[PDB]
């Protein structure tokens, strides 16, 4: 088994500037993302770092594997 | 060896800080871990833990 296929509907979301996970198996609410120090991601420019499949369709985890 | 994917993708490095950065990776099935080389440093993501789940997944998710 591979722990990371439950993940594949994760994908980013900015709610004004926090950077949050939507999609995560177990979860009732987003969660924030977290920086490589562990800390929540707030970014002001949050918007303009998500990537999209070429509409507004936001970038989901099994996009980023399936590549 | 295990073998590896690149990917190119930002990195925040603080909570309000993002740099580019190239990546290289690889997924150890025997102990459920990503393993990540940033800029000569070494990374491990535990896939079975959500803290470190939070923690990779912008980093593939703003993925090129």
């Amino acid at each position: 088994p591979d722990p990371i296929d439950r993940l594949r509907r994760a994908n980013l979301a900015c709610e004004d500037d926090k950077l949050m996970i939507y999609g995560l198996p177990w979860m009732t609410t987003q969660t924030s993302a977290l920086s490589i120090n562990s800390k929540p991601i707030v970014y002001k420019d949050c918007a303009k770092l998500l990537r999209s499949i070429n509409g507004s369709q936001p970038v989901s985890l099994n996009d980023v594997l399936r590549r | 060896e295990i073998p590896t994917r690149t990917l190119d993708t930002a990195i925040f490095t603080d909570a309000s800080t993002v740099a580019s950065a190239q990546i290289h990776l690889y997924y150890n099935s025997n102990i459920g871990k990503i393993i990540m080389s940033l800029n000569g440093k070494k990374h491990t993501f535990n896939l079975y833990d959500d803290n470190d789940i939070r923690t990779l997944l912008p980093i593939l998710l703003l993925s090129k």
